[PDB]
């Protein structure tokens, strides 16, 4: 269902990405962080972690994840922790593996963010 | 001790529900109680074991400014891990300061709350080891029928509950936002929380109420965000607040030091 909107609807996919950048910046700008490139800016897990706290109203202690990840391993660990936080929030386990996010798989990234969007639409 | 029997609980009315579970008003063995039902993803035997080892420590019956957990329902056989405490009619300090539609507590009462909390914390700081994962804030102090403040043992977090999610960062020491508990002086971190409570009693405002939790922790940890020392308070309340919120954890007083300071402030 998300595959069709990715592979066979560029007319949709672009209102989508416009709106997904709108959505994430709504929340991330509060930390004075801007997202301009959906393809890479969530790969290291940091913004996903920060986003989840913004959407679900908690702080994430800085000893709990790697704020400046220094290896592939730390990024995967950050992403995995982010998926755990999504599950804590009532989302079913994310389809992509954490590595798919770290490797900048755009469909995966956009699925995750879109699955956030469907949930956290009305959140301010 | 096999805990409290869940079937013996008379659930009267539901009071709240959120991320951590639900709270009910109820009755048990001639007690008016609140029942805290904990919601936990991926419950396991190891977690149930940890809950059952962690709860006994909260059953503190020896200090007037400490509100014990009366007991807990083990799960299994209970449907969910559950804590029982006495019902507190005025609710939390937070409810009383910020959500009180009948009367506004006076500053004499505020000083008495501060002294009550300091006495309760001095006592808890004598325990060895310290009760782990206990955060002091205005939601984790209850107000009894005679306006006595009591540190709420039912508000301690368990090892299996959300260690990467802080919901009351405004009260947490800057070092505790960033360092593992084992790498911080926990007693000194609690004194920061008490300093923020002093601020809240002086201003009658929620600290950083205009910011989301994520905003608060990031800004306090990384940008030096701090409560604004209130205009027009006595030199003596000012000095006490400043000393308690020392940036250097090691220079913050102990609770047993501020008790006599607060006793002299009474009347």
């Amino acid at each position: 269902a998300f595959d069709t909107l990715f592979d066979h609807a560029p007319d949709k996919l672009n209102v989508v990405k416009k709106t997904l950048i709108t959505f994430v910046n709504k929340h991330l700008n509060k930390l004075n962080l801007e997202v301009t490139e959906l393809e890479t800016q969530f790969a290291d897990g940091v913004y996903l972690v920060l986003l989840m706290g913004l959407l679900e109203g908690y702080f994430v202690p800085l000893h709990s994840f790697f704020l400046t990840p220094d290896s592939f391993e730390q990024k995967v660990l950050n992403v995995s922790f982010a998926f755990e936080l999504m599950q804590d929030g009532g989302l079913e386990k994310p389809k992509p593996r954490p590595e798919d996010i770290v490797n900048c798989d755009l469909k995966s990234t956009l699925r995750v963010l879109y699955n956030l969007f469907t949930k956290y639409r009305n959140v301010e | 001790h096999s805990g409290i029997d869940f079937k013996q609980l008379n659930f009267l009315t539901k009071l709240n529900e959120n991320h951590s579970g639900e709270l009910w008003k109820g009755r048990w063995q001639g007690n008016d109680i609140v029942v805290k039902v904990l919601k936990v993803r991926d419950w396991s035997t190891r977690k149930s074991r940890d809950f059952n080892e962690e709860c006994p420590r909260l059953r503190i019956f020896s200090h007037p400014n400490v509100l014990p957990v009366l007991g807990a329902c083990q799960s299994p056989p209970a449907p969910h891990p559950t804590l029982i405490t006495h019902w507190m009619p005025y609710g939390s300090l937070y409810n009383v300061l910020h959500e009180g539609t009948n009367f506004v507590v006076d500053q004499s009462q505020a000083v008495k709350f501060a002294l009550d909390m300091a006495r309760g914390m001095a006592f808890l700081h004598t325990l060895e080891p310290l009760i782990p994962r206990h955060a002091l804030n205005s939601r984790s102090v209850m107000i009894d029928e005679d306006m006595t403040a009591r540190i709420s043992m039912a508000d301690v977090k368990f090892s299996f509950q959300s260690p990467g999610r802080m919901y009351a960062p405004a009260w947490v020491a800057p070092e505790a936002l960033q360092k593992k508990p084992e790498d911080t002086n926990r007693r000194s971190a609690d004194m920061w929380s008490f300093a923020v409570l002093l601020w809240e009693l002086v201003t009658r405002e929620v600290p950083f109420a205009d910011l989301s939790n994520m905003e608060i922790g990031m800004k306090v940890a990384l940008e030096g965000l701090r409560p604004t020392i209130p205009p027009g308070i006595s030199p003596h309340v000012s000095k006490l607040m400043k000393i308690c919120m020392n940036e250097d954890p090691a220079k913050r007083p102990k609770f047993d030091m501020i008790v006599p300071i607060l006793e002299k402030m009474q009347d």
